[PDB]
RNA sequence: UUAAUUUAUUAAUGCAAACAACCUGCAUUAAAAAUUUCGGUUGGGGCGACCUCGGAGCAGAACCCAACCUCCGAGCAGUACAUGCUAAGACUUCACCAGUCAAAGCGAACCUUUGAUCCA
RNA sequence: GCCUGUUUACCAAAAACAUCACCUCUAGCAUCACCAGUAUUAGAGGCACCGCCU
RNA sequence: CCGAGCCUGGUGAUAGCUGGUUGUCCAAGAUAGAAUCUUAGUUCAACUUUAAAUUUGCCCACAGAACCCAAAUCCCCUU
């Protein structure tokens, strides 16, 4: 038995209920290929990059969002449109033009709400991706990430080397730890402003794609387990370290309603009782009606957003949930 | 990833030798010294040796 | 004859490396400039 | 030797009964202008992937459809998971669609019955399958 | 003719001794077929007028085939051997 | 290794060790070292000058290979230009 | 047997050979077979996991060691393209193989994670 | 288990094997089996006499 | 005495397995690392024996051997 298969056995057993009849085009969708977005790297020719995936007819789809929403430009292709993007290739600036990344882990960087001068965290985002987004924002706001995994944070650092300069990489504009994002409560809090809480998951579609380290194989059935409490913990970590009235986003790849909503409704009572701290639930339904042309949602998704994969435009799954820590 | 390349020298001797460079990364041209003649000389990379 | 011929074209190659040398060092500073003056836009 | 070899491949490699290879080049000749190998392939997407027996094979004109069709169709179903492989007991948890409503129908009964889908996102599914195939061979 | 080669040297005999061959040198590598090679040409002398070929003589190159089945076994050709020739020579002289 | 050959009964040589090994006259054996010839790109100049050299065996290395080598492999040589004709003797040697 | 290696032999075809039959050679596909194997650790078995190297526990004070075991990461990446060549003297994973450090000298400039032999 | 039969000579006689009956597959044919036969035939496999309800 | 007859031969098959291995007397003589389709074996090391060459060997009093933050051990003038 396969993981891969024993992962579709439990995606046909959960979220077939979950979606009743979306279930069978987000299973075609995830077994399908991924549809990736370019995002164009700021510390490049950003605008001769832009020209040329025009002149390949993708568009930046978050360049005609922040304008109802209200630097970052991701280029993609039209919905059904199922072309590639060229690989990414040095600059000549002598940093990569591009980063071939899933677009749909990009609506938690846009919907945290990146004000200048604010303090960032990255709880346990260490893949790239979501960091390399936050970093592409501006020139006047400091960031620092963690993650347990050091073969992450190093994934993150070659990233780092190839796309972010020197001289700003150097600085303490940018901060990269190796710490445990749990015990990131006590060795700070009430400290960053805007914090990014990407925890682990079961990441769907890799689950369904590589039978390497897969999360469903029968080895790690403890991992998938403990994972609600580690999602809980970490996400519980980030309020705390958020400052007061501070902003966080909770993200998942995963369609599990396990991980997604009754991860979030388990952290705020858990940091409401045991912290006796108060946070709200954001509504994001404008980000949804904004990113409905690029993008398919789930609606009966009572708290987040549930970014889910469809064959027009394979770019789920993402959830991701935006919380103002009101006390 | 990386491939091993043989740089091979501009000097006209038959020279080479072999570097690793990114595989999309531009063709390589590097100023190494040549023993044969006894002087930096530049080097141009020929054919991919490997895919490592 | 082998000899004289390696030693031919290497006397060639010889006699054009220094102006290549240069010309190759240019080009990298130039480059160098290219991208300075994107980053100034 | 073409028409021989056809008919050896339907027989021993296919387990044909004399009968039903007699039915198939009656229903559809154009087996014997498709090549070898191919049909082969075609058979066996048939028997093992798709499940399907000899008495069904022969009943619905399944070889006289294109490969491409075939595999068009069927991988959009099983993905879809409205189509399931039988087990080692030849058992599923759902009954599956039938040859007929597969193959048979048109594009649109086909995704408006069987698949429950949209014509847009067969089309997406049907470049991406493409791309698959050449991507493979 | 199938022409072979042992896969294995065989050590030299001597002048006067016999090679001794042991299990391995009955391993053989085909290195031609005769058969196959292209068809080469027999080369005779007509004795008789044939169609197409020559009237009497004439050297001819004609294939093995012919030449083997038709011209020599019912005499309207002979071998081009040096005595044929020479009779042949001595009566295109002659007449 | 065969002790009595069976054509002669003489004792023979292991060729595996006349192929990788040098004798030196006085009883040092001389070899390569492993890997010197292998993916010389992802080795350090010193490790790789390590490897380029020519290294004696030990003193039971060297009984082994005296085993496995007959005494025309053991013999004074003679020849023109040999790089080794000075290294095939010991001097200054205490014990 | 969907283990590996074959197809000598038959049976089909194909191409040459002999002028359709028959037969020879060379291929391809099968049938029938033939030959051979069954790594290690964990009461056994299923499902596993691991097998090499490096770092930490794990050894309080030279070394060595708590194997089995716990955690982590590496089959590299970045850099340079003298990050060359040579060479005293040493270390060493308890053998060997292998692996380290290195003065002096020459020459340019002015480094921080593995795999032998044969064979190609 | 249809039956009578058969079997592990020397620890098993049985519900096992066979069996009539039925089904499936293969074969359009001569001078050594099949067969001095020719599709109501021959060879192989399965199943279980039979009879009914679907 | 058939999950594949019997006889002869190859054949003194092979056996890392079992068993056996015959006068007298003296002497030296101990647990030990690595690799291995390897842990019922072997090869190297260590130990062991014999012969030989030579000069130091063992014990050890001080002195000396890390920061992080016990018993002892190593090393060697004397003796
Ligand atoms: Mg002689
Ligand atoms: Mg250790
Ligand atoms: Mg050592
Ligand atoms: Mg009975
Ligand atoms: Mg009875
Ligand atoms: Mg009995
Ligand atoms: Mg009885
Ligand atoms: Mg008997
Ligand atoms: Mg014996
Ligand atoms: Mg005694
Ligand atoms: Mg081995
Ligand atoms: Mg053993």
């Amino acid at each position: 038995f396969p993981a891969v298969r024993l992962a579709l056995q439990n995606f046909d057993m959960t979220y077939s209920v979950q979606f009743g009849d979306l279930w069978p085009s987000i299973r075609v969708s995830l077994l399908s290929e991924q549809k990736y977005g370019a995002l164009v790297n700021n510390f490049a020719a950003w605008d001769h990059v832009s020209a040329k995936l025009e002149q390949l007819s993708a568009k930046d789809f978050v360049n005609e969002a922040i304008s109802h929403w209200e630097n970052l430009r991701c280029f993609t292709f039209d919905r059904g449109d199922i072309s590639r993007f060229p690989p990414a290739r040095p600059g000549s600036l002598g940093v990569m033009e591009y980063y071939l990344m899933d677009a749909a882990s990009l609506l938690p960087v846009l919907a945290l709400g990146l004000q200048p001068g604010d303090i960032v965290l990255d709880l346990c985002a260490a893949p790239g991706g979501k960091t390399l987004a936050l970093l592409q924002t501006g020139c006047c706001r400091n960031l620092a990430a963690n993650d347990l995994s050091p073969s992450r944070i190093a994934r993150l650092q070659k990233i780092l080397h190839s796309y972010v300069p020197e001289e700003i990489r150097d600085g303490n504009q940018v901060r990269v730890t190796s710490w445990d994002g749990r015990k990131w409560g006590e060795l700070e809090g009430d400290t960053y402003d805007r914090v990014l809480v990407d925890v682990p998951c079961t990441t769907d579609r890799h689950s369904l794609h590589e039978e390497e380290n897969n999360i469903f194989k029968r080895s790690r059935k403890k991992e998938r387990q403990i994972l609600p409490v580690l999602q809980v913990q970490l996400l519980a970590a980030g309020l705390l370290a958020t400052k007061p009235g501070g902003h966080v986003v909770y993200s998942t790849c995963s369609l599990s309603h396990l991980q997604n909503e009754y991860v979030v409704q388990g952290a705020i009572e858990l940091l409401a009782n045991q912290y006796s701290i108060q946070v709200q639930v954001e509504d994001l339904t404008h980000f949804r009606r904004v990113f409905m042309d690029t993008f398919c949602f789930f609606s009966s998704c009572q708290v987040g957003e549930l970014v889910i994969p469809n064959l027009m435009a394979n770019f789920g799954p993402m959830y991701f949930c935006k919380m103002r820590r009101l006390t | 990833k990386n491939i091993l390349v043989r740089m091979v020298s501009e000097a006209g001797t038959g020279f080479c030798f072999n570097t690793k460079r990114n595989r999309l990364r531009e063709k390589l041209t590097l100023l190494h010294y040549d023993p044969v003649v006894k002087q930096r000389v530049l080097f141009v990379e020929k054919k991919k040796i490997r895919s490592l | 004859q082998k000899r004289r011929e390696r030693e031919q074209h290497i006397a060639e190659c010889m006699a054009k490396m220094p102006q290549m040398i240069v010309n190759w060092q240019q080009q990298q500073r130039e480059n160098w400039e290219k991208a300075q003056a994107d980053k100034e836009r | 030797q073409d028409i021989n070899d056809t008919v050896r491949l339907l027989k021993e490699k296919c387990l044909f009964t004399v009968q039903q290879v007699t039915k198939i080049l009656h229903s559809c000749p154009s087996v014997l202008r498709e090549d070898l190998g191919q049909l082969e392939y075609k058979f066996q997407y048939a028997y093992f992937r798709m499940g399907i027996k000899h008495p069904d094979i022969v009943k619905s004109e399944y070889l006289q459809y294109s490969l491409t069709k075939i595999k068009q169709r069927h991988i959009y179903l099983e993905r879809l998971g409205r189509y399931q492989t039988p087990d080692k007991k030849g058992q599923t948890q759902i009954p599956n669609p039938l040859l007929k409503d597969i193959l048979r129908v048109s594009e649109a009964e086909f995704l408006a019955r069987t698949a429950c889908t949209s014509v847009e996102e067969f089309q997406v599914f049907k470049k991406l399958l493409a791309r698959e195939e050449e991507e493979s061979e | 003719t199938v022409i072979v080669e042992r896969w294995w040297k065989v050590p030299l005999a001597g002048e006067g001794r016999k090679p001794r061959l042991h299990r391995r040198h009955r391993v053989y590598k085909l290195v031609e077929d005769t058969k196959h090679r292209p068809k080469e040409n027999l080369e005779l002398i007509l004795t008789q007028s044939v169609e197409n070929v020559g009237v009497r003589g004439d050297l001819v190159s004609v294939k093995k085939s012919l030449g083997r089945n038709r011209l020599l076994p019912q005499g309207l050709a002979v071998y081009a051997s040096p005595e044929n020739k020479k009779l042949f020579e001595e009566e295109k002289l002659l007449r | 290794l065969t002790y009595f050959s069976a054509r002669k009964g003489k004792r023979k040589t292991v060729k595996a060790v006349i192929d990788r090994f040098l004798r030196l006259h006085c009883g040092l054996w001389v070899r390569r070292k492993a890997g010197y010839k292998k993916k010389l790109w992802k080795k350090t100049p010193a490790r790789k000058k390590r490897l380029r050299e020519f290294v004696f065996c030990n003193k039971t290395q060297s009984k082994l290979l005296d085993k496995m080598t007959t005494s025309f492999w053991k013999r004074r040589n003679w020849y023109v230009d040999d790089p080794y004709q000075k290294y095939h003797d010991r001097t200054n040697l205490k014990v």
